[PDB]
Parts: C-alpha cells; structure tokens; sequence
C-alpha cells in the first residue's frame, strides 16, 4: 500500500509520503525496510524533482522536505543546464523564497536547523551553476538583507560558509579546473564586501548564535584569504581577547587562531611580528584567567570528560603546537617574552600527561620539533632546561612497547635528543625511577616494563665509560629486584626486562666477553623454563644479541680454547631439547648468522656441517625408510618430522644465503625426489577421497612439505652469488620436479608457491635460461589463467603470483612471449586487460605495469612484422580498455598508472612510432595519418560510451588530451576534467583549454 | 535507552562485516554490497545497564548510495570507516565527514582504519591525522582479527552516557534447560550432523 | 673488576 | 570517634580452555563463527549439574550456554585434528532455547583431546 507514491500517473499524496517517511525514520523492522526501498525508488525517479515544490509547500514533515531537497540536489548538480531556462529560474526563486520564509518564522528557524542547512546547501549548488555570471547581485543583496533581520543575517553566514567550502575546500575533485578557478576568482573579487559584514557583526555583538555562525564562516575564509584582512584590521584583537572569554565562542575562535598561525605572512616586517606575538600573548592570558592556570591537572580534567573539555584541550594542543612550531623564535630573544614562552610550553607539558594516545602523538610531534632544534641551533637549549627536564620524566613514564612500533620510535628519537641535551639529568631520573621500583612505591608490571624500555631506548647516547657504569648499576639493581620478588610470574617479568636491557647494549656486551658469555649461558638455561613466554623471550634475545655481536662468537676469545660457536653447536641438542619446533628454528637461524661471519671457507663449511648434523641424520634416516615404504608419509608423525627438517634448512639458509649452498647440495636431489613422492600421495588421496581431501590434516601436512621445499629453493636462489651453479645444477631438476606436477593436478591441488618460486628463478637467472622460461609458461600460463578468469574472487593467491610471474617474464625474458602461438599471445593480452579490471591492488598495479612494459618491449623491436602486427591487433584494445577503467568510477585507485599507460599509447601515434596504418584500407582514405584516425576512433568510442556529451566536448577533450601527451601532470588534469564532465550534462568544452 | 549510530565510508572498507561480527560473531568473507542502508539493533551490557545502538549501516558505493545523507538525520553518533590497505578510502574520509557533520553538527564520531590484519599496509599510521582538528576518536581495527573491534562502541557508549568510567560487563548466564529429544528426530539430526562433519571448518591455519 | 662481580651476580638468577 | 568518609558464582569451574566456536548454517552449507574466548565447564553446587558456558573476549557476550547432556556425542571434523562436532538440542546463548550443530576448535590436538576427556567426565556427572 505504501507503494502508492511511486505511481506518478496520479497526483502525489503528501499525507501518504509523510507516512512512508515517518515509518522509515521512526519505525522499525520489516516496515522500515519496506519504506526504505520505496523512498529510494521515489527519490531515484528522474521526474521526482518536478514534485519537489509540492512537498516543500504542503508537507508537514521536515524529513520529507529534506528528501525533496536531495532530489533537487541531484537535478541541479547533474542536469541543470539541460532544463528549459524557465524551470531554472523557477527552481531558484522557489529555493530563495523557501529560505526567506523559514528565517522569518522564529519558531521554524529555531526548531528546523537541519532542514534550513539543507536548503542553504541546495542554494549553494545553484550558485555554483548560476553565480556570478547570471546572478551578479547575489552578494550585494545578501549583505543588504542581512541588516534587516538577525535570523537572515545568521543564515547568510551559513550560506557563505558552505559556499567557501564548496569553492575552495572541496572543488578539486568535484568540478573542472576552469570552473573552480572561475568561482575562486568570483569569491575573491567580492570578498572585500563580505569581510566588512563579517567584521561589523563581530565587533557590534551580540547574539552569540550569530557570532558563532560568523566565526564558523571566518574559519573557512582563513584557508584562502590574503593575510592583510587579518593583520591590517583589528580582528586579531577581537579573536584573542573578546571571543576567548565566552565558552560559546571560545572553541571556534581557538580554531580560527590556529589557522591564523598558518597564514602566509611576510617574515621581514617588525610590526607584523609584534602582531603575531600579541595575539598569542592575549590568548594565553585569557586561558590562564578564564579557563585554567598553568598549574592545573589537565590529565585529571581530560579524564573527567566534562562537557566539551576534551575537545577544548585537544584544540589547545593544536593551537600551541602549531603556533610554537612556526613562531617560538619570536619569543626567544626578548626577555620580556620569556615568561610567555615558558608558560606556553608548561601548558604543553601538562597536556602531554593526558592519557590519550592520539593527542599524545600530537604533542610528541611538537616535542620532536623542539628538541631537534635545541640539538642543532646555537644558544637555545639553556632556555628550555626546566621544560626538557620535565619532558624526560613524561616520556620515560609513557614509553610504549618496542617492536605500536611507530610511537615507540618517535619516543626513542625525542628521548635520545633529550639525553644528548643533558646526559647527567637523564641518568639521574632513570636511577631514581629504578629505586622506586625496588622500594615498591611505584612497583608494577607496567611500571618496570616501561622503565626498562626507556632505559633500553637511549643506548648509544652516553660515552662508553658512562654507559659502562650506567649499565652495571641498572643490571645490578634489576638483578636484586628479580631475587626480591617471589613467584614465577613476578620473576618472569623482571627477568625479561633484564634480558631486554642487555640486548639493547651490544657495545657493552662486545667489550666484556665473560659477561656476554654469562648472558648467553643464562639464556640457554631459560630455554628449559616451561613458564609461559620465557622460552620465546630467551630465543628472541639470543638471536637479537647474535645479530649485533656475531663477531665475538666466531673468533677465539682470549682464555678460551675455541670459538664459542663451536661450543654452542656441540651442545645444541641439550640446549634446544625443551623447545618447540619454531623456537628451534630460530636457534639454528641464529647459529647461521654467526657461521656466515667465518670467512675461511673450509672452516665455515665445517661449522655448517656440524650445525646441520642432527637434521641431516634425521633426514638420511627418513629418505631411507621413505623410499622403502611410501605409506610412511601417511604417518602424520613422519610428515611433521620432514616438514621440520626442511624448515630448519630454510631457517639456516635465510641467515647464510649464498654460503648455504654446500648444505643445499647435501639434500638437494633426494629433496626433489621427496617432492615427487609427496606429490603422488596428494594426487592419490584426492582421487580416493575427492577434493575434500585437500582440507584433511594428512594432505595439508603433505602440502606443507612441498611448500617448504619450494621456499627453501626460492630462499637460496634469491641470495645466490654463483648463478652458473644455479643454472647448471639446480634449475633443470627443479623444473622437472615441479612444472608437470602443477600442470596436471586439478586446480584445488595446485600450489601457488610454485608460481612464487618460478618468479624468483626468472628474476635471478631468467636471462640465462630462455628455454626454461618457455617451459615455465607452457606449464603454468593457460591452466592458471583458466583458474582465475571466471571471477575476481577464486584462487586469490594464484591470482597475485600469476601476474608477478608474468611481470618478471615480460621484464627479463620477453623473447618467451614472442615464441607463444598467436592464440596464446592473444590470451596473454586478455590476461593483462583482465588484470586492469581488478579492484585488488596487488593484481591491478601489476596489470598496468605489464601493459606499460609490454608496449615498451614492442616499441624497442622497431619496424618489424611482429611489432606491426601487434599494433594492428591490440593497440586499440589497450587504448579502449584503459579508457574503460579510467572512466567507470570503479578503478580510481589506478588513476595515475592508467593515465601513464594512456599517455604512452597516444604518444606512439603523435610521434609516428607506429609505421603501419592502424585502420582498414576500406574504412578510411589512403594516406590518412594514424593521428587523424586515432582522433576519429576515440571520438566515436566516447560518443557511443557517453552519448550525453556533445560532439564539441569530445572534440575539445581529445584535442587537449593528445596535444598534452608529453606532459603527465597536465594530461592527468585533463582526464580529471573529463571525469567531472561525464557526470553531468552541458559541460563547457572550453574548460579543456585551461592548461 | 537507544542511540542512533550511522556507519559511513567507501565501498569495501568492511562496515557491514564489522557490524555482523558484533551481531552474530561471524566473519563474512564475501563482499555483498549494501544497498542503501541496513538497520541493526545492537545491545551492549555495561556497569551502567544495557546500552542499545540502532546501527544504520550505509552503502559506500555511489551507485548503491540510496538516500545518502538522508540517512544521517537525527543520528546521535557515527563511525567513519576506511581501509588501511587502500589509500583512496582514506583520501575520501574528509568527504564522508563533510556530508556527515553538515547534517549532524555536534555528535561523537569515531574514525576507524580497518583491515590492519593485512601485512601490506598502505595507509601508514603517521599519515593518519585527519581526526585531530575534527576531534574524532581514532582506532586501528580489524573485523577479521577482532583487533580493537570493541573500542569504537565502548568510546561512544562513554560519550553518550556521560561516564568516562563505563565498562562492558558480563551479561548474566541463566541455568540452561535439560534435554529430552524425541526419537522421532534421531534420524533427522543424524543427517544434519553428517553434512556438518564432512564440511571443513574454515581458516584451519589460524591460531584458533 | 665490578663487571666480573656483575657476571657472577647474573649467574645466580633463577626462577625457583 | 570519627565517622569514615555474572550469574555463575554459585558454580564451580571444572575445566577451562581457550577455543573458537562455530555454528553450522545448513541452508548455506557453511560453518559460521559464533565466538572466541574461554570455554568453561561449570558445576552447579546445588544440583551437581555441569554446563558449558563460553563468552566472547572483550564484549563478554555469551556464545554458548547448555548442559553437557549424556546423550551428546563428539565427532571429528574432516578438516581438523583439533576440533569436535556435535548436535546441541537446547542452547540459550541468544534468547530462547534453540538447537544447533556446533563445532569447537582449540589451540592444539592436545587441548582438543583433553577437552573430549573432560567433556565425557562431565557427562557421567550429569548421569548421577
Ligand atoms: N582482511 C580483512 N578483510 C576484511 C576485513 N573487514 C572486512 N573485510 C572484507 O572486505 C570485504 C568488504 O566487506 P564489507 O563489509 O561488505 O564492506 P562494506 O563497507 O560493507 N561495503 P559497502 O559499502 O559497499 O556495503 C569483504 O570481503 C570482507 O570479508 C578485515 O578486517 N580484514
Ligand atoms: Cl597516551
Ligand atoms: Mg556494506
Ligand atoms: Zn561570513
């Protein structure tokens, strides 16, 4: 029954409309949902705008009038210039009239702010179409009407605010460059008269609602108006004094002054400098006397969250940091300004204590600006001694966990600067802090962790002697703290912090072997501790110390009979006995870091052999009993043992890279045989159980083996220095092991990792195995494309790796695509375009890059048959497919690379890089240039794709576009202008002459 | 005690998936574009009693926009959503905020950067500063890993109730009833159980 | 000197 | 003299384990998550009856609340060695009693096997 309003053959029943609207906004459930579908259908009727004057006059429902204005908005922003001129004048007169009568009725003005604001916005859409060329008296009459009514005057401030926003803040995306400049110049041309009204209202009082609306509009003006309006009038005085006293105006005024601080100002005028000092001075004065003194506990105030206090303190932080980042030098030389300077910074100190992450980041950014300057700028740091001292405590006490990551690094940077500015004070604060952890007056898990991170973060700032004394005191004190606490929970926390600090001071460890050795032996002890987190902590600290101190493990230390790396390897079974597989791998990886420091090849290989002794023995055992009874591989235990062996090899190879080669050679051939055996079992399982088999633990275990084997090979080849060996020993066995298996498995059984592995092979040695690359394409190209060309969702990993593989092949071995049969090369082109249409960023970017690289590859071939045929077959396919994604509004993330590709394609023609004609000898006269034919093809293409464009628009667009095809920034601008114009009717073709 | 919440942001940013997580606990992998709006009641239990959000989950795609800013009327709070793996979705945050605060001039708003579970993050944390001058609360969230997924509603609850100390609490757990299933459905449930067993659980590589 | 004492001290750290 | 200025606490926790709970949508042939959090076996002191009570992290909302009936049976899922599937005839997590086909997955096969052990111990409690 509600669907009656959708019947336009009859009159519109306003009572029925209001019911549908009420049911949507105030109703619920199924009825609400139904009304929603009706209203949307109503609103999207292209004739609904005609029934808008009816609603705005005879409705008693504000939501209905709002919806009516939304219908008008669509019409004004998209189809305005198509209307008969009388409808345009009618719609305009109706909107103006409706706004006036709403403002005159105090009841409506008070209770319908939403409907009035919508009407104002609608008026502004008309202005963007009609003003000033067809409405030159708008501003003069606005200023006139303002004097006759406070309500109209206030509403005019809202209208101007929205106008300024639409013209200066939000025009870049929504209108053409020419249209935007036209409106900006028009506003700028009449702003003198606008400001006069604005300033008079501010100076003469008194309605705060009117004052606030005027200040709201001022905030928008400050984005673009010349500085003279602010500095050559008395308005700064009003902002920084009068309006900071009233809380109603205080919030908006503060935002205005923040923007004033960003105005474009001459830096050589002493009077202006005085004006900039003065408004700051006035503002801080008002805060101290009307809001809170500098001693106030802002942390507590913010936490209480009364009224608008949180927003105010946020806005005060923004004001103070913005002004001081730009102007604090104005306050630094004059002794009479010192108190002001330090009071402003003391407010920031207090603001910095607030528990609010995002606000802390804002203040922290400022502190960084400050202490960096004090670190470099002569004669400045003594000024801020007491500020910096307080800041040290604030940062130390709010240190976050290292490794969010971003905030810790920012804290570290500021605290390192503060430590350089005064090492003695930093040390004292930290030792003091540490004592209050020992006497328990500030003891907690959070407080000891925070202090430890802080102590760790300033590593490298002290002298080595001071650092030595410092590290000793801290570890001594922390060790005492650890013994003091009972229960594994407390001891775990302190022990972790102790290990964290030593790990942060490698310089200390490197200079004191006996101590480093003690630290490492202690970690080995902790690798037997079953308490949650300890083993992880022990392993992470181990590899972290090794990364920084590896040299001291590989050389023979004084008073030692051997390099400590030998000692670690001898006892490795015992050390790692209680660790989980992941943690063992980390341990072996850490050992690989050390072994790679040994540059005697014979010794390095011996160490490598000894390190891999346990996995190699386990390996040899399995390879023997694996090839004896392949049923073993169905034993989940054997599968897990095998995966972990391979993972151990990946871990060590990750550390050793090129050096890992002898170990790879130990297992390589049997490993690929294992790969084949596992592959058969997966196939057999899928045959006997169906696709569901791929979900079972057994098959997932088997596929893990294959994936880790591929990862190992990938990891080595990506780091290999001897590519002769890669090509002549590794590649052929690899390809024969993996390619046919991939091709001849059903889609759900194919490992995307194969593609990833092949991408690395082509990347490093592709140029040396052209036959190999062809073999790769044959085995994976068509069958993978068929997996991913039915939608954008299935096989997401195969999708991504596929285009990465094509990308590197197109870069390193383009010859391989030349060998493709014509039908297969056609699929290659189809695949690239298919990549364009993805929203998936991974796929889209590679799709566009391949297209670009492909065109360049074809170009480099010169005037030859394959290049000529390529352009005949695929040039306009690439042009039109690129245009499609450029203009369909669903691929905006790719705009830049689409533009680049398009520009490249067009430039080929206007440089005569395409020798043969792109047209049929029938469809165009003999001797016609490709340049002429290109313009024809494109004009026809755009005309059919965008039939609401005039021939003139299309012709002007293409004229501009092609002539700008050597200027990417300008070219891109013309495309953006085009994307605007296709959204509406009657766009100005002269817009394309902007550049 | 119910509050209207409007949820806005670019298409595909995870608005619907986010609300679904809160409504049923599920994670919806498929992208089915919201058409216009979907309204969903959402109740949280607090130490100040239950709080009800009427969540207006709006469409981010323009072709499915529906009533657009008409959905914002009389909203008492909002979440603006973007995708940290998609820069364009962050670039459009000022556009959503604009359309929103023009209708809702003074309401608590949370800005959410969704999908922080994804390794290849494109919108870096240090780039995200829009909320500062606009007094929006900001959270990194992930509907997939549930990272901070409760924070937006907790912050909003605190603003709307006026209690900075408001906390989510455990709803009362009544004693469940005893079982007496008739044998006349013994073959029926055994059918539905066989299908359930032979359909693999999703995300078997996850920690849980 | 006092570092050898620190090492000795570090060795005595244990959970139980 | 100066003047100065849940609903499960009548129960005992027999077992506790972290887990992820799924419900089967038979109309979509699709498993759907219902919640992640601590799964507890709660023994009522006044009836000695044992139930599963599970809550979501952070929101603490109940995603499972039902008696560990003696008639229920834990079955393995084809794709997992750390999960159990079983039919529940009356769960009251979301309002009225409703029947579900649940699956519950754990951190390890060990926690899963232990769960099954505890689950069956609790079943014979609800027999007595
Ligand atoms: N990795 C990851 N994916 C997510 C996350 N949140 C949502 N997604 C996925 O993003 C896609 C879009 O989700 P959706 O909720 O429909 O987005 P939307 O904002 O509601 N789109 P629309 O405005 O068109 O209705 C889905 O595939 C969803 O599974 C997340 O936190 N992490
Ligand atoms: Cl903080
Ligand atoms: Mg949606
Ligand atoms: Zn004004």
């Amino acid at each position: 029954s509600m669907e009656g309003i959708l019947d336009f053959s009859n009159d519109l029943d306003i009572a029925l409309l209001d019911q549908v609207v009420s049911t949507f906004y105030q109703g619920s459930g199924v009825q609400q949902k139904q009304a929603q579908e009706i209203l949307t259908k109503f609103q999207d009727n292209p004739d609904a705008w005609q029934k808008a004057d009816q609603i705005l006059q005879f409705s008693t429902n504000p939501q209905s009038k709002f919806i009516a204005l939304s219908i008008l908005d669509k019409l004004i922003t998209r189809k305005w210039k198509l209307l008969p001129n009388d409808h345009r004048i009618g719609i305009r007169n109706f909107v103006v009239g409706m706004i006036i009568s709403m403002c005159q009725d105090d009841e409506v003005f008070k209770t319908q702010k939403n409907l009035i604001n919508k009407s104002d916005l609608t008026l502004v859409q008309i202005l963007k179409q009609e003003w000033p060329q067809n409405w030159p008296e708008f501003i003069p009459e606005l200023i006139g009407s303002s004097s006759s009514s406070v309500n109209v005057c206030e509403n005019n401030m809202i209208v101007l605010k929205l106008l300024s926003e639409e013209v200066f803040d939000f025009s870049a995306e929504q209108m053409t460059q020419a249209k935007a400049l036209h409106l900006k110049n028009s506003m700028s041309k009449e702003f003198e008269q606008i400001f006069k009204l604005c300033f008079q209202v501010l100076e003469q009082g008194s309605s705060s609602s009117l004052i606030v609306a005027t200040l709201e509009s001022l905030l928008r003006y400050l984005h673009w108006i010349p500085y003279r309006y602010i500095y050559e009038t008395n308005i700064l005085e009003l902002l920084s004094t009068k309006f900071m006293t009233s809380p109603d105006t205080r919030a908006i005024t503060l935002k205005c002054l923040t923007e004033v601080s960003n105005l474009k100002i001459p830096q050589d005028n002493d009077l202006i400098k005085r004006q900039t000092v003065l408004f700051f001075q006035n503002t801080l004065q008002q805060i101290a006397t009307s809001v809170m003194p500098v001693t106030a506990d802002l942390k507590a105030t913010y936490a209480n969250a009364n009224g608008n206090d949180q927003s105010f303190l946020q806005d005060l932080a923004m004001f103070l940091t913005t002004y001081l980042a730009r102007n604090r030098a104005l306050l630094e030389s004059d002794e009479s300004l010192r108190e002001l300077l330090l009071n402003a910074h003391q407010y920031l100190i207090q603001l910095s204590k607030i528990e609010e992450r995002e606000l802390f980041k804002t203040t922290l950014d400022y502190w960084h600006n400050l202490v960096a300057d004090l670190f470099y700028e002569p004669l400045k740091k003594h000024i801020y001694e007491e500020i910096c001292s307080q800041l040290r405590l604030v940062i130390i006490e709010n240190m976050v966990r290292p490794e969010t990551i971003q905030l810790y690094k920012s804290e570290r940077e500021v605290l390192v600067y503060l430590t350089h500015l005064n090492v003695i004070d930093t040390e004292e604060i930290m030792i003091s802090k540490l004592a209050r952890q020992i006497d328990g007056s500030e003891w907690s898990w959070h407080n000891i962790n925070t202090l430890s991170w802080a102590i760790g973060s300033i590593s490298g700032t002290m002298s080595e002697d001071t650092e030595k004394r410092f590290v000793v005191t801290v570890i001594k004190d922390l060790l005492g703290l650890c013994e003091q606490k009972r229960g594994k929970d407390n001891k775990a926390v302190v022990a972790s912090d102790i290990m964290y600090v030593v790990g942060q001071y490698p310089r200390f460890l490197k200079a004191h072997w006996n101590f480093l050795r003690t630290v490492i032996l202690k970690l080995f002890e902790f690798m037997h501790e079953t308490h949650e987190g300890v083993q992880d902590m022990a392993c992470d600290t181990f590899i972290k110390i090794v990364q920084k101190c590896k040299y001291h493990f590989v050389i023979q230390q004084p008073r030692e009979s051997e390099p400590f790396i030998q000692t670690i390897i001898r006892d490795i079974q015992k050390t790692t006995a209680d660790l989980q597989p992941q943690q063992v791998h980390t341990f072996y990886k850490a050992c690989g870091i050390i072994i790679s420091e040994e540059r005697s090849v014979a010794e390095r290989n011996r160490l490598l052999s000894d390190l891999m002794q346990l996995p190699n023995m386990a390996w040899d055992t399995i390879v023997e009993q694996s090839t004896a009874n392949p049923t073993l591989l169905l034993d989940s235990e054997t599968v897990k043992i095998i995966a972990n062996i391979i993972k151990t090899n990946v871990a060590v190879c990750t550390s050793m890279g090129a050096d890992f080669y002898p170990q790879l050679g130990h297992i390589y051939y049997n490993m690929l045989q294992l790969y084949r055996a596992v592959s058969s079992m997966i196939s057999a399982q899928v045959a006997a159980e169906g696709l569901i088999a791929t979900k079972t633990p057994k098959v997932r275990g088997l596929r893990t083996i294959k994936k880790e084997i591929l990862k190992l090979v990938e990891t080595y080849i990506s780091k290999a220095r001897n590519l002769d060996d890669v090509v002549k020993v590794l590649v052929e066995p690899l390809l024969n092991a993996v390619l046919e298996d991939y091709m001849n498995n059903v889609p759900d059984a194919r490992d995307a990792e194969v593609l990833n592995c092949m991408t690395t092979v082509v990347e490093k040695v592709g140029h040396m195995i052209p036959q190999g690359v062809i073999l790769i394409l044959q085995s994976v190209f068509e069958c993978t494309l068929d997996m991913i060309n039915k939608d954008f969702t299935e096989y997401p990993e195969h999708r991504v790796e596929f285009y990465k593989l094509l990308k590197v092949i197109n870069e390193k071995s383009f010859a391989a695509f030349l060998e493709l049969p014509p039908a297969a090369f056609k699929l290659f082109v189809d695949a690239i375009c298919w990549a364009f249409k993805h929203n998936n960023r991974d796929v889209e970017v590679n799709g566009l890059q391949i297209a670009l690289d492909l065109v360049k590859n074809i170009e480099r071939m010169g005037n030859v048959p394959f290049a000529n045929e390529f352009h005949k077959n695929y040039f306009f396919i690439f042009v039109s497919e690129t245009f499609f994604v450029l203009t369909d509004s669903d691929h905006k993330s790719g705009f830049s690379k689409q533009a680049l590709l398009l520009m490249k394609l067009i430039s080929l023609v206007y440089d005569n890089k395409i020798s043969v004609p792109l047209y049929q000898e029938a469809e165009v006269p003999q001797g016609t240039s490709n340049q002429v034919y290109l313009s024809q093809y494109l004009a026809n293409m755009l005309s059919n794709a965008f039939p609401h464009l005039t021939s003139e628009q299309i012709a002007s667009f293409l004229s501009a576009l092609t002539k700008q095809c050597k200027d990417l920034v300008v070219f891109k601008g013309t495309l953006r202008d085009f994307l605007v114009q296709i959204k509406e009717v009657g766009g100005d073709p002269t817009d394309y002459l902007f550049a | 005690v119910q509050f209207k919440l409007v949820l806005v942001g670019d298409g595909g940013t995870g608005k619907t998936t986010f609300v679904k997580r809160h409504l049923t606990g599920e994670f919806e992998k498929k992208y089915v574009a919201t058409l216009g709006v979907e309204v969903h009641p959402l109740v949280f239990h607090t130490n100040r009693g239950p709080i009800k959000f009427n969540v207006w989950d709006t469409a981010g795609q323009e072709k499915f926009g529906g009533l657009r800013d008409g959905y914002y009327i009389q909203a008492q709070c909002a979440i603006i959503m973007f995708d940290v793996t998609s820069r364009v979705t962050y670039k459009n945050v000022p556009n959503w905020h604009r359309d929103l605060v023009r209708v809702c001039e003074n309401i608590p708003i949370v800005l959410c950067g969704n999908k922080v579970d994804i390794k290849d993050r494109k919108v870096k944390a240090k780039s995200i500063v829009f909320h500062r001058k606009k007094n929006l609360q900001y959270y990194d969230i992930s509907a997939k890993s549930n990272y901070n997924f409760e924070k937006p509603f907790l912050w909003l609850a605190r603003k709307l109730i006026g209690d900075p100390n408001l906390e989510f609490v455990a709803m009362p757990a009544l004693a469940p009833p005893e079982v007496v299933m008739d044998p006349a459905l013994a073959a029926q449930y055994e059918h539905d159980l066989e299908v359930a067993q032979t359909t693999a659980l999703p995300d078997e590589d996850d920690d849980l | 000197g006092k570092i050898e004492e620190l090492a000795q001290n570090f060795e005595t750290m244990e959970f139980s | 003299h100066f003047e100065p200025v849940t609903m499960e606490e009548d129960e005992e926790v027999l077992y506790k384990v972290r887990a992820k709970l799924f419900r089967f949508d038979a109309d979509a042939k699709e498993w759907k998550e219902r919640g992640t959090g601590d799964c507890k076996f709660l023994k009522n002191k006044k009836t000695n009856k044992v139930r599963i009570l599970m809550r979501r992290d952070k929101t603490l909302k109940i995603c499972a609340n039902h008696i560990i009936a003696p008639e229920y049976t834990l079955k393995p899922n084809v794709g997992s060695d750390r999960s159990w599937v079983y039919a529940c005839t009356a769960d009251i997590a979301e309002g009225e009693a409703e029947a579900f086909t649940f699956a519950i997955r754990f951190g390890s096969k060990e926690n899963a096997d232990k769960f099954k052990e505890e689950f069956e111990k609790a079943q014979e409690i609800n027999k007595k």
